[PDB]
């Protein structure tokens, strides 16, 4: 039983007609105090696979720990280590799924709420969610914490059911992860103007966009705003 | 008396360990195979004999490697050479974990001498019925390895063991007399199959199937990696026109 520390904020995804599509913003938390602002929350597993994590950060620095080893151990006595042996993302996933509900079960939690996005061997997008009590499932959209609540709502426009998926494009699909990375810029207190994006396509492979930045910002109206009432100056 | 080669941790009246002595034996018998220091990194190969048109080609992979930059090849009871990979590997990750950086040549050398050394005191325990030739790059530069069932090992330029053990010693000191300045990644590969092809001489009898893999921190970035397709043809060839 912990309580977590320096802290990461939302992690927002969705899939599109060819691949993936993740972002985090670079913050690590601690409390109200946006103490650390160089924090990767994107670990690429592989080069099919991206592993979006929130949540304590030391934990997840742990987590990206087994994630490296688990790629080192693949490559043992496995000639094909990069080819019909190397991993997939589900393999990644019941790996975190598994880690995931052990730690909850001995009482001694990660806390982390976790997204696997990729694409499997045989072009299938994965996008797959586990937190600190073990919990999992899927959907054309995936957010933890704050993007649960904003992010969700706005990719859902874009992908509301299956037959969705196929009618999305990377161009509009990165736009609404864009989007909602500035929407929670506005209203997540816990949240930094960068961020970090991954795409993971069946056909460009993965392609990781680094120091981006919540641009075209809506702020002046806010002159227009004084008081709380009855003020007119 | 004698029987003082019955037991493995009993020491012979003139100082010795029969049993470890009988594993080199084990070795002896075995494959040959070899490793190269070049001036940047090490190459590995080894002797694959086609006990017969059966054994699917290109596929018992006999090369080890443990972490991501460290080779290790021997000859003689492969399930030992296998045990002491594992024990290699688990030792190299307790290594990086604590201490983060993936572990010295060296210290990996000694990591698996003292493993191996534990296994000539006790009569509990058989001795390790391999040699081992091993090594990579780290933070200074690139290391080559001998490990034998005595526990006992050292940093060779060149190094050799198995069957064929005789004709490459031979072969690899020409080498280290003819380049003074060092040998390329790239020609170690050859010369590396050209030993292995002379060395098979002493075991002339079967066929056989050559496997190389290198470490160069030009070559693979320091990283370990089988030598395969085009490189690995042009060597075959590079050597099989020498043993003519």
């Amino acid at each position: 039983t912990q309580q977590p520390i320096v802290t990461g904020t939302s992690v927002i995804s969705m899939k599109y007609d060819n691949g993936v599509i993740i972002a985090a913003d670079n913050l690590g938390s601690y409390g109200s105090l946006l103490r650390f602002n160089g924090v990767e929350r994107l670990i690429p597993v592989g080069d099919n696979t991206v592993v979006g994590i929130s949540g304590d950060i030391s934990d997840m620095q742990h987590i990206e720990r087994l994630l490296k080893d688990l790629v080192t151990e693949n490559a043992y006595d496995n000639p094909l280590a990069d080819a019909e042996e190397a991993l997939e993302p589900s393999y990644i996933f019941e790996y975190l799924a598994t880690v995931m509900y052990q730690r909850r079960s001995k009482m001694n939690p990660l806390w982390n709420a976790i997204i696997v996005a990729g694409v499997q061997s045989n072009g299938d997008q994965f996008l797959r969610y586990v937190n600190l009590l073990g919990v999992t499932y899927s959907s054309p959209t995936l957010a933890t914490g704050f993007g649960a609540h904003m992010a969700n709502p706005l990719l859902r426009k874009v992908v509301d059911r299956e037959s969705d998926i196929p009618k999305t494009t990377v161009q509009v699909a990165e736009e609404a992860i864009v989007n909602a990375m500035r929407v929670l810029y506005y209203r997540d207190a816990r949240s930094s103007r960068n961020f970090s994006l991954a795409i993971i396509d069946k056909n460009t492979g993965l392609t990781f966009k680094k120091n981006l930045q919540v641009e075209n910002m809506k702020w002046d109206f806010a002159k227009d705003i004084k008081g709380y009432g009855t003020q007119k100056i | 008396g004698t029987g003082y080669d019955l037991s493995n941790s009993v020491f012979s009246p003139d100082g010795r360990n029969f049993q470890v002595e009988y594993a080199v034996k084990a070795v002896e018998n075995g494959t040959t195979s070899i490793g190269i220091k070049c001036n940047d990194g090490v190459v590995f190969a080894v002797e694959k004999l086609i006990t017969s048109k059966l054994l699917v080609p290109q596929k018992n992979v006999k090369i080890q490697v443990v972490d991501r930059h460290i080779g290790c090849v021997y000859s003689g009871l492969i399930p030992d050479g296998r045990h002491l990979v594992n024990r290699g590997r688990e030792e190299a990750a307790s290594f990086k974990k604590l201490y983060k950086t993936p572990i010295p040549i060296p210290a990996f050398a000694d990591r698996l001498g003292q493993y191996v050394q534990a296994h000539t005191l006790y009569n509990s325990v058989r001795p390790f019925g391999v040699s081992t030739i091993f090594g990579g790059v780290d933070k200074n530069g690139a290391h080559l390895y001998m490990l034998e069932p005595s526990g006992s090992y050292w940093g060779y330029k060149g190094a050799a063991t198995g069957k064929g053990r005789q004709s490459a010693k031979a072969e690899l000191e020409k080498l280290v007399d003819h380049h003074p300045e060092g040998l390329s990644a790239r020609e170690a590969v050859k010369q590396a199959a050209k030993i292995i092809y002379l060395a098979h001489e002493d075991n002339k009898e079967k066929d056989f199937e050559l496997e190389i893999s290198w470490c160069s921190l030009s070559e693979t970035n320091g990283l370990h990696k089988f030598v395969k397709g085009d490189l690995l043809q042009e060597a075959i060839d590079f050597a099989q026109k020498e043993i003519n």
